[PDB]
């Protein structure tokens, strides 16, 4: 699920 | 061939023995003969005269020149000369070396110096690191007011903060004039920073006059550039002490150094030149025919004469006649009338020896800002995250304060993080400055016998006022030291592998267990293994064999599966837990707190802060902003 | 409203907190009462001996 307002996969960067 | 000139001092015949005596000197490869002149008084014709004379009747390839007692109008001549004879030249010190902006054509003069705007530069990337942003602006009726007055605005534009200006005047600081009318001028001024710009002389008056109105107190700060100050090496009467200047490198070397640094120069010069075309160009030296139109062969010596480097020192001259990229020093006067080192400058970026500005008074013993505090802290990566700062352009991000890891030399990291942020905004509404700074000893706090280590005994042995971060609240630390309101609420958690109904259950509180035993965590020296202890004998006893090393460790232990249980607290432990690699959870959850305590902002012991802050606090957690940092900052996917 | 949602019958309570806050013993400005009030607290909070009060 990536949302618009914040992702914590994307908030917090990830490896893949 | 090199000749050397003096003027104006104390007659250096020894000197001059000294330098003409090393003939071969070894340092550069080949070392043209050196001879040496000496002119008794600064004239025109007196210079004219000896200069045409000498370079006449040696056939000289390139003059080095040494400076005198510091007056004005000398460097024109120099220019003249090197103009019309088409010899290169090089000032090397006193007023000499002061830089002339629009050099004849054809001239070759080299003078090493730094012009305004990159004085103006090192003076603003000093401002900056002190936040003052006051600019009061004050200069004379000098003939390069105009270019200082223009580059001060260009370079204001020139940075990414405001620079709220206040105020520029300009004053008769003449011989002769009006006092009074400069006196009813300067008695109306309102500005913790003055910048100035004037002359020796012009410097004296200005500042005896302000020593006169009151502006010389523990109040102002004065910044200069180095036309004004003079010799360096005696501060006259009047100088108000804390006068921040900015001088290049070499501003206490000997008067022997600089001219074997001014013959090295040329003799790499000639080398470079002479790897290209193996030759060293004739002399052009018939002063009293004066011929020559544009000659190619000289042009392109010069050229190859601009770049140098040797010794570890980059000497490049720009187009103009003065040298790019020096590594400035700045120099302030010390509580002793002595000029000292405050803060060097190395590629664009500044550091200082004093992280905050030293205040003196009238009988010295200095002040210390009521409104100013040193705080504590250290690295929780939830609640605070170091970061070396990036090589963009110098300082850090924004919505970043810098933060110093202290243990003399220092390296300006800058710290961010939760507690950052209600710091920063505890700032904006108390209306108070602060510094940060990490700790070194231990982590949080322990008392190995009335030692105590970490945030708590920077604070208790009166080093800090504050210790903000991950600092729980405990009967021990409150006896000794005050708190505030918790703000984010923790206590003791749980995480297995995704078997246990608490503390009580007979898996801890019985390590009787035959076939296996269970394994816990407890990062010893912290709030929880004090309390773990002091309530449970036996599980402490049976936790000596408990993987310890961080929050790091704990979590490869756990997912290999040589451990089976973590103790530690809760707010970073579920925050741990919710971005994981797979999905590592933990017991019941937040049914699942014990001992139930909350953070805190550590307190000196009937500070006035306390309760002004606490309110603050209370209000912050009311209206819910701190509902809005835990989205931010505490949020995670499973 | 917890304690009587899962007390007698029939009543649920809806989503979860949305504003936190505290519980306190009142006292007058400055009395010389807080901080050993405070200190108590805080050590039957780590008695467990709120614990056992909750429970009960
Ligand atoms: C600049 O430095 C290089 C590197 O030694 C040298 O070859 C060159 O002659 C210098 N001058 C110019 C104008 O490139
Ligand atoms: C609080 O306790 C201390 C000793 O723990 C005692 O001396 C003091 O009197 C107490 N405070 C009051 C207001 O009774």
């Amino acid at each position: 699920r990536i949302t618009g307002i914040n992702d914590p996969r994307l908030r917090n960067p990830s490896d893949k | 061939t090199v000749a050397v000139v003096f003027s104006s001092s104390g007659p250096p015949q020894a000197q001059f023995r000294a330098r003409l005596t090393p003939q071969s000197f070894l340092d550069l490869p080949l070392e043209i003969q050196p001879l040496t002149v000496g002119v008794n008084t600064t004239n025109p014709s007196s210079l004219l005269t000896q200069i045409c004379g000498l370079l006449g009747a040696a056939h000289v390839h390139g003059i080095v020149f040494e400076d005198n007692v510091d007056t004005e109008a000398v460097a024109q001549i120099l220019d003249f000369i090197s103009s019309q004879t088409h010899v290169p030249i090089l000032s090397i010190s006193g007023g000499s070396a002061v830089v002339l902006t629009p050099k004849e054509p054809g001239s070759a003069f080299l003078q090493l110096g730094v012009s305004l705007e990159q004085q103006l530069q090192v003076l603003f990337k000093v401002l900056e690191e002190y936040d003052w942003s006051a600019f009061a602006v004050i200069t004379s009726l000098h003939p390069g007011h105009a270019l200082f007055l223009e580059g001060v605005r260009a370079v204001a534009d020139a940075s990414h903060v405001s620079w709220r200006l206040l105020d520029v005047v300009t004053l008769e600081l003449g011989p002769g004039g009006p006092r009074a009318r400069t006196q009813r001028l300067l008695r109306q001024l309102d500005a913790p920073v003055f910048v100035a710009y004037c002359s020796r002389e012009e410097a004296e008056v200005l500042f005896a006059e302000a020593a006169q109105a009151g502006l010389v107190g523990p109040g102002h700060v004065w910044l200069v550039p180095n036309l004004a100050l003079g010799s360096t090496d005696a501060p006259p009467a009047t100088f108000p002490v804390g006068l921040i200047s900015v001088v290049t490198e070499s501003w206490r070397l000997s008067l022997r150094q600089k001219v074997r640094d001014g013959v090295a120069i040329l003799a790499l010069g000639a080398h470079s030149y002479w790897r290209q075309h193996g030759t060293l160009p004739a002399p052009a030296g018939d002063c009293r025919v004066h011929p020559g139109p544009v000659s190619p062969a000289r042009e392109a010596f010069y050229r190859h004469l601009l770049n140098v480097t040797w010794e570890g020192r980059d000497f490049s001259f720009s187009p103009g006649g003065y040298l790019v990229q020096p590594t400035m020093v700045v120099i302030a006067l010390n509580r002793h009338r002595l000029w000292e080192m405050v803060g060097r400058w190395e590629h664009g970026v500044l550091y200082m020896k004093y992280p905050v500005w030293p205040r003196y008074s009238a009988s010295l013993q200095p002040v210390v800002d009521s409104r100013h505090l040193t705080v504590a802290t250290l690295e929780e990566r939830p609640f605070v995250i170091v970061e070396s700062p990036d090589p963009g352009t110098g300082g850090c991000v924004p919505n970043t304060v810098p933060c110093r890891r202290q243990s003399a030399p220092y390296t300006k990291l800058c710290c961010k993080g939760f507690c950052i942020d209600i710091l920063k905004k505890l700032a904006r509404v108390v209306k108070f400055s602060y510094d940060l700074y990490l700790v070194t000893n231990g982590k949080h706090g322990k008392r190995v016998r009335g030692v105590w280590n970490g945030m708590i005994g920077e604070v208790y042995y009166k080093r800090a006022d504050m210790a903000i971060g991950s600092l729980t609240i405990n009967e021990e630390r409150s006896e000794i030291v005050d708190f505030s309101v918790p703000f984010v609420e923790t206590g003791i958690s749980v995480m297995v592998a995704r078997t246990v109904s608490g503390l009580s259950d007979k898996k801890f509180q019985r390590p009787q267990d035959q076939y296996p035993p269970f394994r816990f965590g407890t990062v010893p020296n912290g709030s929880t293994e004090r309390n773990i202890r002091s309530n449970y004998r036996d599980m402490h006893t049976h936790m000596v064999k408990f993987n310890q090393r961080s929050v790091e460790d704990a979590l490869t232990s756990l997912k290999m599966g040589k451990l089976d249980a973590f103790i530690y607290d809760a707010a970073v432990l579920n925050y741990m837990a919710g971005k994981d690699e797979g999905c590592k959870l933990v017991t019941i959850g937040s049914g699942k707190v014990f001992a139930t305590t909350g953070y805190g902002i550590a307190m000196q012991k009937d500070s006035h802060w306390k309760r002004a802050i606490d309110l603050a606090l209370l209000q912050f957690l009311g209206d819910g902003e701190t509902q809005k940092l835990e989205t931010v900052w505490l949020s995670g996917i499973c | 409203l917890e304690f009587e949602a899962s007390q007698k019958c029939d009543l649920v309570t809806t989503g979860e907190l949305f504003f936190r806050s505290g519980f306190g013993i009142g006292m007058r400005k400055d009395s010389p009462w807080k901080q050993n009030v405070s200190l108590s607290i805080l050590k039957s909070h780590e008695n467990g001996f709120m614990e056992d009060l909750d429970k009960t």
